[PDB]
RNA sequence: UUCUGUCUCGUGCCUGGUGUA
DNA sequence: AACCGCCAAGGGGATTACACCTTTTACACCAGGCACGAGACAG
């Protein structure tokens, strides 16, 4: 860039669809079934949920949804999804209803949810909750519906009737939930590298290119309205302002900011770095280096500490013994990591075998 | 007959009249805005759904907004709906008080007719003060009476001082005279020694000017500063002495000097004048001595007399007045 | 109806009676909607700089003179809908003002304005 | 009006005028006590405050400061009564300053807003919009009244004027808690005097 | 995201955020009125019922009566 | 800064730790005296301290 | 996703009228090889090294 | 001229007329430009008065060098007064001990509890506020309005003016007073409280209550702790690069020049009160921000490249700011 | 690459930042080694308060400002004329010379900014 | 009893990244 | 008209939620940023 040579640096985050159940003591949740959830190759942001049970006639389980300002009991979303009946909302949680142990733990959440059975009901509950104040009763609905359908768990499909596969999903999230409370199955752990991913070049440049492109297309909006308003032609060869991915891209790999530069104090920094060229195992290094976003002059060492689930992964030996000890990470020399590829050709291979389709099964 | 503003206070605002709502518009367009809601409101007053505002008022003084008469805030809403210039102005538009509503039509004193008063902006007539004689019919030009701060080509390779038609007539030019009539370089109009031809409309500004009696003799800012003796010189406190403590534009605030009246006293500066007495110590600050020093050794109502300290001469001034070289520079002297 | 409001918003002047807002070849060509019977200004361009002004300050669409405040306090209540001027300068010469009192039609001044 | 008759027989000396200004800041002390508001108007304060604002024998103008409190006060005074006015002859002393060339502009938007807060009843209009009934506006309306996408889109709010106004939609645990909650008091390690533990809150 | 309201515009006079809820938690009845026209609705709640329900049981209210 | 500065010290002592700002304009605002004796309020300055 | 625009109604017939809208597909990409036009359009190959030297940034076009 | 040292400093709020008296830059600063072409202007941001520019140059005001002239003084008029951040929460404070439309003390200073503050408290004025302000909470009525004070020639009560206290609530950088009782029906119960108001009622406390709030008025009257003359500050403290670059206060100080420059015309051709709020709103914010841009929920005040302004509380903020970083 | 003639760096009254007047900062901007805190308490440890003094005033930034008797803020001070003069008093004569760091004078420039008056009263 | 040397201490700044003890 | 009791308010106290400040010394280097659209007048 600019006759600079700029490297990206591996960036690892908490690995997307997956669902982890916490405990941060330090709050009114006993428990936290969190699932950061993001529909599939296809962009657009993560959108994540937080299915958690209180603290405290007691261990109501609460879900925080998307674009909703306040937490919603788990058996209300469930109604808004249309499983009305109480037997039928907890089929999607207790798939064993022989456990006892298990059902006494969902009364309350039945208890808190009883004043609401109508689907209507509980979408306009969540509407009221997540629409301006002013809309009306259809809108306010109609608007719960869609935060349901394209904004919850979005990975679990956005199509006209995924309600069923999100019941099964949410239900998955409370029974799981359930499971930690029940202490049955171990909490999940923030460092095993089996709940990270690595976000490589291309999902960096992926990142950056589609605000860009947004962008772009924001500015041909604008200029095109200038010209058709005064129903004139508009030329896009002139709307398109070319710029905008160039210098985007260009700025962004230059000064390591990987935002756009108008609001550059609130992206990450230095996530593409000048590569070091002093010594061939230098270079080789630079170009092989993971990056942990946890800020700096944390006190907690545990995001510092080497995981055992490191082996082989990563160097057990190479980080800077600096302040960022153990966040700058090196990938172990057969180190891979997974460019991608679609699940479609393996959803149609499990089809063919003995798989009951979600929607289908009893 | 019935003074006309009484007959005015009848026709105020009430809490039973449509309430005059601020809008936002782009700056420069909200004229532009206006009309076009009102072709807005045309074109749909026919339809099912017609708009529900009643007037839109967009004052030349102000900057910024357009402001929508309505029964009911969300009236003015459904109009602006959809309309660019006003999208900005969307989401609120306040109420102006039953009490400042009044005030939104009001205005202070265009202003383009002969016999007046203006100055000049652009070009090399930079803050003169002018007067306007004569209007064209086809309004295409206008007659400005002017002072010239040309060189006449001879400084290329200056202040404001009245015009004459003697010591220009040598240096050259097409110049035509016939009596006290004359013409030069491209129809400069004279008449009886005094120019006349006309201005660009767009170099001149008409608001602004607010004329001073200098002014009607060719065709009151004070110098008051804190620590200032003063006296009283008009309205309910005449005679009453007092010592400058702020000055605030044309607003003072004065300490007044007796063992009775110990509380800050404001007046504007037309009211004040300074005041001395023999034996102080002066500085001159404006005129025709600026800069100069020295012993007030008489006073009278019209004048104080000052002995200069350094250069020693008895100097009169009035009392509201009170590069060569560089240091260590050497200069010869004599021979 | 439309041809009431201004065409354009280049060379704006105010009827002087009435202040209502229109362009120069807008009064030229339809005249002033309000107040034609008193003045006789259509036809003929000396008669309309000699009333009208192109000296105003702010202009006021209105859409409802009837049922306005804005239409009360500025004596346009009895006029058609259209755009008029906050104040015009100026006064009437000293023809037309003495036939409009002979005609009975109080003639007060428009300019609304208070002075420094 | 002892001290504006002084006042007028220093103005005719030709001397300063400050037996007002003298007892102005008094005057405007009392003036301010709610409690008597009503036994001041109606002892005649309109009255002396006219005398007060009224110019002088040389047709001056009262003391700047004269005209800005007595001014706040009387927009502070809204309890006068038309026959007040009509009578003390305050609001022709008002309207004088309101026309007058040597008044300040911040006068003469006060004198402007006394006149208008005191024309408004001559009138029957009020500025108060607290003031008008609910069934006066509910009457009003109806007087007024006429003849793809990937993500889930926000709604707006109803832009619908609402016309018509709708008929409406229409312990033994606590005593055992509190006995709880009194004893987890009572086996408190309480002490007779708050300690001050980091100097916070020090008495005296 | 963010904090859920508790005053409203009364959707009659317009006046911003001069409608406050009155929850009577012991009736089952929320109660709002405009501080500014004085207009009032009332309906019932439960223990879920927040303001913004009640003023929603409002502008339902109102949005099925304006037709 | 919860303990020192609530001391009875002079305003630049405690001004050279933490909550600089605040305890000045307090200071100003109090019209509040620094009797210059201590090691820091001499050092601001260019004076031999004690 | 795919522009929409739609005119903003100016109402000079003095009628609501049915504004035009412009709709926009972006379809394939294609890109070329990284490619250094001197200052009069010449095209040639840049050379990484030739990018490094002249501070030059090596990209492609879209 | 004699040696000396520093024996004593004294702090105090610098008086309004004490600024535009020890200021240089007579009638204050009108033009948000520095040149109007090769020489700076003699009112603008650039006033060669306000210290030296150029290097090997000399100071109008004392003839100084570069190195030897402190920068001078200059001041901006404010139109309409602001509230001073930093002493806000002070005013706010004081603004609740003194009863509003009248400013006396809420609590007589003959008071028998407030002799015994007073009596304790010698020297100690912080702590004096503190406590005397714990006596004025529970006081939401200026007792005493029954009696006339003065006999006009016909124990004492307190001798207010009987009008029930505001309770004041502050919205991020505007106050607002809120009304729970009120003295007449017409009174509204809940306004904005303008600086401007803020300092009619600051102007008015008695020289001995505001000692009793602990504010000598020999150094630190109160309604000087509202924004009504912006000291400007000279050259030396910002100083502009050359390659000329201009440092991040004169670009706030920029800012504030052109708004107080529309504000007092838009109060000279007598727009309306709504308009002057709404644009007072905007000069707050960047006189607040001028001193103070980590304040919290406003928007920061960022210049168009993209980053926030360092203002002086930042240039004091703590590590590498003037005291720590510098002294 | 650590190598002792990339990092061996002297001063002894080099250039000097325009803001606070203080050594630069940084070897190839010829700069000064910063005399920090936590040396300036070892100073004060060992109550060497002449080379305290030093160091803070005399080898960093030594300024010196003329302060009226009777207000403590920063005269006027032509020394070309011998005239001084602190607006606001007018007084003209009564004052003082005060030896302080160019920092300290920054500060209290910056504090009188801020509408504060550290009114150096040395008398 | 034609002249003629006449040159002496200039300077970015912020932010972010990597590295040293 | 007097005294015993319940009712209301005062006020001081108690307990819970939101706002603010701080987060080790120095030292070297590097590279990037440093606002830009656009409209009105003069040889
Ligand atoms: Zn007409
Ligand atoms: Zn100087
Ligand atoms: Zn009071
Ligand atoms: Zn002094």
């Amino acid at each position: 860039i600019n006759g600079s040579e700029k490297v990206l640096i591996a960036q690892e985050k908490m690995a997307t669809n997956t669902v982890y159940v916490f405990a941060k003591k330090d709050s009114k949740y006993a428990y936290t079934g969190e699932c950061r959830s993001c529909l599939e190759n296809s962009s657009r942001p993560t959108s994540t949920i937080w299915v958690s049970m209180l603290a405290r006639i007691g261990q109501r389980i609460v879900a925080t949804l998307p674009y909703i300002k306040q937490e919603v009991p788990i058996i209300i979303v469930f109604r808004a999804l249309g499983f009305v009946s109480d037997r039928d909302i907890l089929e999607h949680i207790i798939y064993d209803f022989e456990d006892p142990e298990m059902m006494e733990m969902v009364k309350p959440s039945l208890d808190e949810a009883f004043v609401i059975q109508e689907q209507n009901v509980a979408l306009n509950f969540i509407g009221s909750r997540g629409a301006k104040p002013g809309v009306t009763k259809e809108k306010r609905i109609k608007y719960a519906k869609e935060v349901l359908q394209k904004e919850m768990l979005p990975h679990v499909g956005v199509s006209d009737f995924c309600e069923t596969k999100k019941a099964y999903f949410l239900g998955y999230m409370v029974h799981r939930l359930l499971l930690a409370a029940l202490g049955r199955r171990e909490l999940d752990d923030r460092d095993h590298y089996g709940n990270k991913r690595l976000d490589l070049a291309g999902p960096l440049l992926a990142f950056l290119f589609r605000g860009m492109f947004k962008n772009l297309l924001k500015e041909v909006r604008i200029y095109a309205q200038k010209f058709i308003d005064r129903g004139k032609d508009f030329n896009l060869e002139l709307a398109i302002k070319t710029r905008i991915i160039s210098d985007g891209l260009k700025y962004s790999l230059a000064t390591g900011n990987w935002g756009d530069q108008k609001k550059a104090h609130q992206a990450r920094a230095g996530v593409s770095q000048v590569l070091n060229r002093l010594t061939f195992a230098s270079t080789l290094s630079h170009l092989r280096r993971l990056n942990s976003p946890i800020g700096r002059d944390g006190k907690l060492a545990k995001p510092r500490q080497l995981h055992n689930t490191l082996w082989g992964m990563v160097c057990p030996a190479e980080t800077p013994e600096g302040h960022a000890v153990g966040l700058v990470k090196n990938l172990a020399l057969m180190a891979y990591i997974s460019v991608g590829s679609q699940p479609s050709p393996i959803l149609e291979f499990l089809e063919e075998w003995s798989m009951e389709n979600l929607e289908e099964i009893s | 007959e019935l003074s006309d503003d009484i007959t005015q206070q009848q026709l105020l605002p009430g809490v039973k009249d449509p309430n005059l709502w601020t809008v936002k518009c782009k700056i420069g367009e909200e004229r532009a805005t206006a009309i076009s809601l009102m072709r807005k409101f045309i074109a749909y007053q026919f339809t099912d759904t017609p708009l529900q505002i009643k007037s839109v008022v967009a004052p030349e003084h102000v900057k910024g907004y357009i402001y929508v008469e309505a029964y009911k805030q969300t009236h003015v809403k459904q109009a602006i709906e959809g309309v660019g210039n006003l999208r900005l102005g969307y989401w609120n538009q306040q109420m102006v008080p039953i009490k400042e509503m009044t005030d939104v039509l009001k205005v202070v004193k265009a202003n383009l007719k002969p016999k007046s008063w203006v100055r000049l902006k652009r070009g090399i007539y930079k803050d003169d003060i002018a007067q306007v004689d004569y209007v064209e019919p086809s309004q295409n030009t206008i007659s400005l009476k002017m002072i010239p701060r040309i060189d006449y080509d001879r400084i290329k390779a200056p202040p404001q001082r009245l015009f004459d038609a003697e010591k220009i007539r040598s240096l050259g030019g097409d110049v035509a005279s016939d009596g006290d009539f004359l013409i030069f370089e491209g129809n400069r109009y004279s008449r009886k020694g005094f120019l006349f031809k006309s201005f660009a409309m767009s170099a001149v500004i008409t608001e602004g000017v607010k004329p001073t009696l200098s002014e009607l003799e060719k065709f009151r800012e004070h110098n008051f500063q804190p620590g200032d003796n003063v006296e009283v010189c008009e309205g309910e406190l005449i005679n009453l002495q007092g010592k400058i403590l702020s000055v605030d534009g044309n607003k003072i605030t004065i300490m007044p000097k007796h063992e009775d009246l110990k509380d800050m006293l404001e007046f504007p500066a037309q009211e004040l004048r300074k005041y001395f007495k023999m034996g102080d110590h002066v500085k001159v600050i404006a005129g025709r001595f600026e800069g100069d020093t020295g012993l007030i050794v008489r006073v009278e109502e019209n004048f104080v007399i000052l002995f200069s300290d350094l250069t020693m001469h008895e100097l009169k001034v009035l009392p509201r007045d009170l590069g060569q070289h560089e240091w260590g520079e050497l200069v010869q002297l004599d021979p | 109806a439309l041809e009431t409001v201004p065409k354009d918003l280049r060379h704006l002047r105010a009827c002087l009676l009435c202040s209502l807002v229109k362009t120069i070849d807008q009064f030229e060509y339809d005249g002033c909607d309000n107040c034609d019977a008193y003045l006789q200004m259509k036809g003929n361009r000396e008669m309309v700089y000699d009333c009208t002004s192109s000296s105003f300050d702010g202009i006021i669409a209105m859409m409802s003179p009837e049922d306005s405040w804005v239409s009360k306090w500025q004596r346009v209540s009895n006029f058609k809908p259209g755009v008029y001027a906050v104040s015009v300068t100026g006064r009437l010469p000293q023809g037309i003002v003495r036939e409009l009192k002979s005609r009975g039609v109080a003639y007060k001044s428009r300019d609304t304005a208070i002075k420094t | 009006n002892e001290a504006a008759e002084e006042d007028r027989q220093l103005n005719n000396q030709k001397k300063p005028a400050l037996k007002k200004l003298t007892l102005l800041p008094a005057v405007v002390m009392h003036l301010k006590k709610q409690d008597l508001k009503e036994t001041f108007i109606d002892s005649g304060v309109m009255s002396a405050i006219k005398e007060w604002l009224s110019p002088l024998p040389d047709r001056s103008l009262p003391a700047l400061k004269i005209r800005e409190e007595l001014l706040k006060i009387l927009q502070e005074l809204p309890s006068v009564s038309q026959e007040t006015l009509k009578h003390s002859g305050i609001g022709r002393a008002v309207m004088y300053l309101y026309k007058h060339p040597k008044e300040s502009r911040s006068n003469k938007d006060m004198a402007g807003k006394l006149i208008n807060e005191w024309s408004r009843p001559i009138f029957g209009l009020t500025s108060n919009y607290k003031g008008m009934t609910r069934e006066e506006r509910e009457q009003r309306d109806l007087e007024q009244m006429p003849q793809f996408c990937a993500r889930a889109r926000v709604p707006m709010p109803s832009n619908k004027d609402y016309v018509v106004r709708p008929k409406w939609n229409v312990s033994r645990l606590d005593k055992q808690m509190r006995k709880f909650t009194d004893i987890r008091k009572k086996s408190r390690s309480a002490h007779a005097v708050k300690i001050s533990i980091e100097g916070n809150k020090m008495p005296l | 995201t963010g904090t859920l309201e508790t005053q409203f515009t009364c959707p009659f006079c317009n006046h911003e955020k001069s409608c406050d809820v009155k929850m009577d938690r012991a009736r089952n009845t929320g109660v709002i009125s405009c501080t500014v026209c004085l207009e009032e609705f009332q309906t019932p709640i439960t223990y879920l019922s927040e303001p913004v329900d009640v003023y929603s049981d409002w502008i339902d209210a109102c949005e099925a009566a304006n037709q | 800064r919860h303990g020192v500065n609530r001391q009875d010290t002079g305003p630049l002592m405690k001004c050279s730790f933490e909550e600089t700002v605040d305890v000045l304009m307090e200071a100003a605002a109090h019209g509040e005296s620094d009797p210059m004796k201590g090691v820091s309020e001499n050092i601001m300055l260019g004076q031999l301290a004690p | 996703p795919p522009i929409d625009l739609q005119a903003e109604a100016q109402h000079a017939s003095g009628e609501v009228e049915e504004p035009p809208r412009y709709l926009l597909k972006f379809e394939q990409i294609y890109l070329s090889k990284p490619t250094h036009w001197e200052r009069d359009g010449a095209p040639s190959p840049m050379m990484p090294n030739e990018a490094r030297l002249r501070n030059l940034t090596y990209s492609a076009p879209l | 001229c004699p040696l000396r040292t520093i024996k004593r400093v004294q702090f105090g709020v610098l008086s309004p007329d004490e600024l535009k008296r020890m200021s240089v830059t007579e009638g204050g600063i009108k033009y948000p430009e520095t040149t109007e072409g090769g020489r700076p202007k003699l009112g603008g941001l650039m006033d060669p008065r306000q210290g030296v520019i150029e290097r090997t140059g000399r100071c109008q005001t004392c003839a100084g060098n570069m190195t030897e002239c402190p920068g001078h003084f200059g001041h901006i008029e404010l139109a309409k007064p602001v509230f001073h951040v930093g002493f806000l929460v002070k005013t706010m404070k004081v603004l609740r001990c003194v009863c509003f439309f009248c400013s006396k003390l809420l609590v007589d200073s003959n008071n028998p509890k407030i002799k015994d503050i007073l009596a304790k408290s010698k020297g100690q004025p912080k702590k004096r506020l503190t406590h005397v302000y714990d006596l004025c909470k529970g006081k939401n009525i200026c007792e005493g309005g029954e009696e006339m004070d003065n006999k006009f020639g016909v124990e004492k009560g307190h001798g207010g003016c009987g009008r029930y206290q505001p309770r004041i609530r502050r919205s991020g950088l505007e106050l607002y007073a809120e009304w729970k009782h009120v003295n007449e029906d017409s009174q509204e119960k809940k306004i904005l409280l303008s600086p401007e108001r803020v300092h009619e009622i600051f102007k008015r406390i008695s020289d001995e209550e505001c000692f009793v709030l602990g504010m000598e008025p020999r150094y630190a009257r109160p309604e000087w702790m509202i924004v009504t003359v912006l000291p400007v500050p000279p050259l030396s403290v910002r100083p502009a690069v050359v390659m000329r670059n201009q440092d991040d206060l004169t670009h706030k100080l920029a800012d504030i020049v052109k708004i107080n420059n529309q504000l007092r015309r838009n109060e000279q051709n007598g727009a309306a009160a709504h308009v002057i709020a709404e644009d007072v709103k905007l000069l707050q914010f960047h006189v607040a921000t001028m001193v103070d841009n980590e304040l919290p929920g406003l928007p920061r005040a960022m210049q168009k490249s993209g980053r926030p302004l360092k203002s002086l509380k930042q240039r004091l903020k703590g590590k590498e700011g003037r005291v720590r970083g510098n002294l | 690459k650590h190598m002792v003639d990339d990092k061996i760096h002297s001063r002894a009254r080099g250039p000097i930042q325009i803001l606070n007047r203080q050594p630069m900062e940084g070897r190839s901007r010829d700069g000064g080694l910063r005399f920090g805190e936590m040396e300036r308490d070892c100073q004060i440890a060992h109550g060497a308060a002449q080379f305290l003094r030093e160091r803070l005033f005399e080898a960093s930034d030594p300024y010196q400002v003329h302060v009226c008797n009777l207000c403590g803020i920063m005269a006027i001070a032509n020394t070309r004329t011998h005239t001084y003069e602190c607006r606001g008093c007018r007084n003209k004569t009564q004052i003082s010379l005060v030896r302080m760091p160019y920092a300290c004078k920054l500060l209290f420039q910056e504090l009188m900014s801020m509408s504060i008056a550290p009114r150096m009263m040395s008398v």
